[PDB]
Parts: C-alpha cells; structure tokens; sequence
C-alpha cells in the first residue's frame, strides 16, 4: 500500500514530502572538486521542473 | 531554376564566383569507386 | 539556527564538539523522546537541538549531568 | 530557414542526400504525403520507356541519435520541375535550404 | 587567502554601478531630500532620475 | 471559467506606521498587476494634506541666513516638509510659529487651530542658540494628491512672489514608502500561483491597512463604469441480438424497451418461440443495461 | 548596407528601439538592441540529464 | 477626492481582428495604471474557444500518412490548432468535416451547427491530391482560458481514450497583441485629463467592448479582497 501510494504520487504524499524536505540539507557538488567549496550544503526548495 | 524562383535569397557578396562549390561527398564516393571499380592496368583496389 | 550557527559556535567554542553535542541531543529527542526545552515551531530535531544550544539550556556537561541524574533516579 | 544565411545552405541540403532531388525534369503528376510521381519531359525521356519516375518518401524513420527523419513534399500538383531541384524537404531542410 | 568568495558577479555589479553613477543635468537635480525613502519614492514615481 | 481569490494571512505590525500585508494565492501574473496598480496609486494619486509654503520673516530667500538658529534654512524647510498634518475642515490653513529663548522648538510649540492636529508633537523643527533670538514664520498647508515638487511648482508659479516666501515640496500622499515583492505560492498541487507581499511604511495620520483599503477603493471606484424513461423509448435492435433472437422478439411484437418493461415473466415464457437461449439472450442484455423485469 | 536596409524597412538606423517593461508597464531607461537571431536546440536535454 | 470616471466612447473596428478602444477621461497617472493592468489581464486570461480533440477515420496516430492527402496528420493537427471559432450557446461542441475530390479543404466546408460560427472561413486545413480521396473527421471544440497542453491534459483526466482520438494542444486565448497609448484628452477646462487608446489585435472570435468589460470585471473582483479586509 505504501509502494502504491508513493508510486501514484498522491497529494498526501506530496504533503509528506514537503514535511520531510523541510530542514533537511542536501549536498551540491560539481566536478572537478578543485577545492573544498565545490561541495556545499543547501536547504532544498521543491520546484516543478 | 524552379525551386529558386519561389524564394530568392538576397545576396550581399561583392565578388564573383569563378568556381562553384563542388560535390561535397566526392572523397568517400571516389575512394570507394577506385576500390570497387574494374580497371585494366592502372591498378586500383580489387584487381 | 535555521539560517546560520555562528551564535551557537559563539556559545560553545568549537564547531566539532558542537556537532557532537547537537547530535546527542537530537538522538535523545528522536529516539528517547525527551522533551524539547525550546518550543518546537514544527521543526526537525536537529534544528530544535541547535536552537537549544544557541539559547544555552544544554551543553556537554549539562547533557552529562542530565543523563547522570536520570541514571541516578532510575538505578 | 535562417533570415541571415550564407548561400551554402542550399549546397549542403542538396549534397547531403537527405532531401529528394529530381533525377529527370518534367511535370508533377501526383503528390502524396508519401509519394511523388513525376512525368518526365519527352526530351529527357529515353526511346524505350514510359517516362514516369516514382519517389517513395521515407516517413518517420529513426535516426542514429533517436531523432526524427521524414521527407515532407515541397511541390504541388501539376507544378513543373527541372533536373536537379528539390522535391521533398528532409528532416531539417526548408524548400531546399538548410534549416537547423 | 582570507578574501570572501561570496562576491557579486557582473550583473549585480552592473546594476550597482548604474545605480551609483552620476550625471550632470539628469532630472530634478539640486533638490534636497528628507531621506532614502523619499529618494526611492521620487525615482519610483518618476519625478527624478 | 471562474477565478481564484486570495486569503489574507498576515498583517505584521512592525510599528504604528509600518505593516507587511501578504495575500495568497493569486492567479499567475496577478501579483504584479495588483501590486503595481496599488503602488502607482499610492505614490501618485492618494490625496492628503501637507505643508506647501512657509513665509519666514527676516529671511529673503533660501540662500540667505537667519541667526540664533543652529540649523540653516535648508534644514528648516526639510524639517517643515517632514511634518505630518491632517486638516479636517478646510483645504487651506495658514499656521503660525513663535518661540524665543535657548532650546529647540518642537511641533508642540506650534500655534494650533481647532481643525488641524499634529500626530508628532515631538517632531523637532529647529534648535535655538540665542536667548534673545526668536522664530516668526507663517506655515501654509493645502490639500492635494501625491508628491509634487517645489521646482516645478515655482517653474509654474511666475506671479509676484513676495518677500519672505519659500517654496517647499508637497508630501501630500500619506505613504512614505511602499515596495511590494512577488513570491511563489502553491495551492495543493501547482506552484505557478503567486503570493504578494506588500511592505508599506507610511508616515502618521493613517494606518497602513487604512491607506491600502482607500487605494483599492480609489481603483474600484475608478473602474466601476464598465463593470458587470430515457432508454426505454429507444429501439431494441442495437442490443447485440442475434439473427435468430431478432425474429424471436419480433414474434413478441416488441420494438422498444418501453414495450418490454410491462412484459411480465409469465409473458416472456408464454409467448411463442422464446427458448432458453433467447431467454438468456434477452436476460443478459437487460442485466447489462441495468433494467430489471417482473 | 545593414543601416541602408534598416532605413528601407522604416526601422531605427542605430538598431535599438525603446522597450517597455512587461510587468510594471514602465520603460527601460536606455534603448535596447532588438532583432532576430537564429537559435538552435542542442541535444543536451534535461529529460536525458536528470 | 474629485476623480472622474472613464467612459468607453468609441471602438474603431479597423478589421475583423484589429480594434482601437479609447477610454476617456483619466486623471494624471491613471492612464498608465489602467493601461498596464488591462494589458496584463487581457493578454493573460480571456475566455475563448479552441480545438481539443480530432478523430480522423483510418488514422491511428499523428505520426502517420494518409493516401490522397498532401500533408501529414501532424500538419493537419497544427492547422486545426490554428483554427479560430466562436461558440455561442453551449460549452463544448463537436464539429464534422467531409470533403471529396481535388482541392484545398478549407474551414468553410465544416458543417456548422446553430450556435457555432467559424470566423475565418478561408482558413486552409489540408490539401487533397487525388480524385478518389476523402477525409471525414470529428473536430471537438472546448472552451477555457490560457494554454492547456495535451500532455498535462492526459495528466488532468481520468479515462482511457479510444485509439484514434488525436489530442491537440489547447490555446484558448483570443488576444494576440495589445498596446496602449496615453495622449492628452481635450476637455475645455482641464489641461490634465488623458485618454487611453487600447489598440488590440484579436483572432476574430471575441468583441473588444466585451473583452474590456470582462477585464475590468476581473480586476474589480480581484480588488474586492483588498477593499474588504485591511
């Protein structure tokens, strides 16, 4: 049931995703990492695209 | 011409062309012609 | 500290043991279910722990004396 | 087609073989979405034939980069053509000019 | 080095340069303003440059 | 083809003269429409009373200098422009200011009339450096709409300009600053809808929400000119009847399902040449058509 | 010759017209170069990179 | 406190698509405000009718060729997407089109119903290049606003279509280009009253006074939420 709920992309699943993403940093990296500021943590905003 | 009488591109070049642009795939077609072709004495390719 | 943690670094003194003590407090809120002393504001336990550190309610020795007094009241 | 070009576009579009050029000039008997039927002039016609050329346009064939290849006919019904003019625009050609 | 990496790049820089340039007879020069909010009101209404 | 209306979710009072309204959700590209309309109306055409002219005695013009005062007359015109009046009676009130001695003159020392009032009595006009020095000025206010500067006012004013007069700008509109910005909001799925965040900071004599309501009233008043047995009577031969059951049912003299509904189950089996296969052939199609019989 | 063709087409000779803002309705303070470039769509699509 | 109200005085209908509506009078600075607000509203959201589904017989998908015709089914679908139409009574009508012989099948040959008027009658849909050729389609005309692409329509529906129901991108908006010029109107005692002429280029399926009426109604019903609470 949870697999079908996440696979069908219900609006309650998107509400759960907006709750989960909230205050959960992601790391953003671009090769080549020539120095240490080529990995930086951001807080994600969920955008269409 | 017939496909050129329907839309003519305005040319801004001021010099004449005494030699047209050749057939752009003469290198591949001519090399495989010299390979595959039957020649008597000017020895090319399979003979 | 939903933007920057330089105030919590100014409270403790060293970012590395700041990360360790915030991790221990966040584990006590996520696993143990102990009460967040700062109001929640619908936040993740890591940001609640960093907010508690920046307010100055918990520290390393404060967390140690808290878990020690829990061990004394149980055992 | 580009409003600003070079004039090499017609040469590239014909010489690429991606269009359909007319082997023998004449008049166009029947156009379709997938066929062009050209009645040859009797001067270019040989004395042992009928004088009808058929062009079978390749429609929605896949390319190597998974793009689309189809030949759209650029002539009309009863239009006279000559030997060496474009009958079908290829994938990215427009009236015999390269149009990327 | 110790230099900052969060530096404005070319469009922020063109905009701030064009904002803090100066002319000689632009529009409404030589006025005396009560402050930055009045200067913003003047430029947005279009009574000055 | 009906639209989406916004839900006001925030009036954040920074002070008594600075709010931050927030409206969400709006249709895509409507935040800039409403925000720029209200911002242009509040900046250009919101009426209100302000100081337009001061006749200070003993001073010829703006490049002279009166003494006993630590501020120059440029600073006096600036401080007089910054005053926030509200005339309730008339469209023209000439006030007076008289004060001597050591100390700053505020707006509380202004010789008030019955109609006008000062929302900032502590607003300092000048300071005085000499005990024997005094201030003696007449201050003219008017009623008008939006900012209009003294430069074009005196370029348009070419009459006999008397001595002691001094042009000043008109801060007629009560708003000192308005600057919206348009965020992105999201009804339950889509996020092309936007959220409009007005950051209005007026002077006194008004609340921010009152000025926003009056601006929308101005715009709506400006716009209000051009503003404003269904299946039983159907035949039976298209109900997948076979070529045998067709001539079976035509022996029953039936052309509509309205001529089947009265046919009782006794009649369905006492009418001739309707066997078990034809009974199933009519029964499954009445079952798939939902109708029952009996 | 570019300016001659622009003069035939009843367009500005310097190439630049005065554009207005789409949203605020105001006007950009300088003339903006407006014309017709020939744009291509390369085969590096976010459907394949994502 | 003494504002004057604008009056829709004249509509210089230049052609079937062009128009020139002038509003008069307006105070100082209201011309640009009302012009840009009406331009944004009229360019964004005006209701009109457009083609949504076409069903041609003997054709299973858009990427296919028919015999006798000259253009592909993709070209016929883009030509039908270019078709402008006006539906008066209902909200969704379904049109048919049958034509045989040799010659360009236009939009005049579509068999009209009572409450549907085809505005541009010479609009060419396809080309027939065979004597024994015939095409018979079922054009479906909806009514909405904005731009609803067919992929997001498949996203925003529930049922399965039968094979042979070609979907078309929907462009319901009738308005193509709107500019406004603010001149000084000549009222004999006021040297400040402006007039705002809204030159507007539709595609024929809408009326200019009706469009400006709908746009002012949309703007007023959006300002209701400002004028009511705070």
């Amino acid at each position: 049931a949870a697999k079908k709920m996440v696979e069908r992309e219900e609006a309650v699943v998107w509400d759960i995703l907006d709750e989960v993403i909230r205050e959960h940093p992601v790391l953003l990296n671009r090769a080549p990492t020539l120095h240490r500021l080529g990995i930086q943590a951001f807080e994600p905003v969920l955008i269409e695209g | 011409s017939y496909t050129e009488k329907k839309r003519i591109r305005k040319d801004f070049g001021k010099r004449p062309q005494v030699l047209d642009v050749p057939y752009l795939l003469s290198i591949q077609l001519d090399s495989f012609q010299k390979f595959i072709e039957q020649d008597p004495e000017g020895q090319y390719g399979l003979e | 500290a939903r933007v920057t943690v330089q105030d919590a670094v100014e409270k403790i003194g060293n970012r590395f043991d700041l990360v360790l003590v915030a991790a221990r407090r966040a584990r006590q809120m996520q696993v143990g279910g102990k009460d967040p002393l700062v109001p929640e504001e619908n936040d993740k336990t890591t940001v609640i722990a960093l907010r508690e550190i920046e307010e100055g309610l918990i520290n390393n020795q404060i967390l140690d004396v808290r878990e020690r007094q829990e061990q004394q009241e149980q055992e | 087609k580009p409003l600003v070009g070079t004039g090499m576009e017609r040469a590239v579009a014909v010489d690429s073989g991606v269009t359909a050029v007319a082997k023998r000039g004449g008049v166009v008997q029947y156009v379709d979405a997938s066929r062009i039927v050209i009645k040859v002039n009797e001067d270019e016609m040989y004395p042992g034939e009928a004088g009808i050329d058929i062009y079978n346009l390749t429609k929605y064939t896949r390319s190597n980069q998974n793009t689309c290849i189809n030949q759209m006919p650029c002539v009309s019904l009863g239009e006279p053509v000559e030997r060496g003019d474009v009958l079908a625009d290829g994938p990215s050609t427009d009236l015999g000019e390269l149009a990327l | 080095n110790g230099e900052p990496i969060i530096v404005p790049s070319q469009d922020v820089v063109l905009g701030l340069y064009y904002m803090t340039r100066d002319c000689v007879n632009a529009k409404g020069e030589g006025m005396v303003l009560t402050g930055p909010k009045e200067a913003e009101r003047l430029y947005r209404s279009g009574l000055a440059s | 083809t009906e639209f989406l209306k916004p839900r006001l979710v925030d009036i954040e009072q920074v002070s008594s003269t600075h709010a931050k309204v927030t409206l969400e959700p709006l249709e895509r590209g409507f935040g800039h429409t409403l925000g720029n309309a209200l911002r242009r109306i509040l900046l250009s055409s919101m009426p209100g009373c302000a100081v337009t002219e001061v006749e200070i005695d003993g001073v010829l013009h703006e490049y002279s200098t009166k003494e006993g005062v630590q501020e120059d007359i440029l600073e006096i015109l600036l401080n007089l422009k910054g005053l926030a009046v509200r005339v309730q009676g008339k469209d023209e009130v000439i006030l007076t200011l008289n004060k001597s001695g050591i100390g700053p003159v505020t707006a509380a020392d202004i010789t008030h009339d019955g109609d006008v009032e000062i929302v900032k009595p502590q607003h300092v006009i000048c300071h005085l450096t000499d005990e024997n020095a005094s201030i003696s000025m007449r201050i003219k206010v008017q009623r008008g709409r939006g900012y209009v500067p003294a430069s074009t006012r005196i370029h348009s004013e070419e009459d006999e300009r008397p001595i002691g007069r001094l042009l000043v700008d008109a801060c007629y509109s009560p708003v000192e600053r308005i600057a919206y910005n348009v965020e992105a909001a999201r009804v339950e799925q889509r996020t092309d809808l936007d959220k409009l965040v007005i950051e209005m900071e007026t002077n006194g004599t008004i609340d921010p929400e009152e000025a926003i309501r009056r601006a929308a009233t101005i715009l709506a008043e400006q716009l209000e000119a051009f503003v404003d047995d269904p299946i039983l009577l159907r035949p039976v031969d298209d109900l997948e009847l076979t070529v045998r059951s067709a001539n079976c049912l035509k022996a029953e003299a039936i052309h509509y399902i309205g001529d089947l509904v009265q046919r009782t189950e006794v009649e369905l089996l006492k009418t001739p040449n309707l066997g078990k296969k034809s009974l199933t052939e009519i029964k499954d199609v009445l079952a798939s058509r939902g109708l029952s019989l009996g | 010759e570019i300016k001659e063709l622009l003069k035939l087409g009843d367009l500005p000779t310097s190439g630049q017209i005065r554009l207005y803002d789409g949203r605020t309705g105001e006007q950009f303070e300088r003339p903006v170069t407006v014309g017709y470039m020939y744009m291509l769509k390369l085969n590096h699509l976010v459907d394949d990179k994502m």
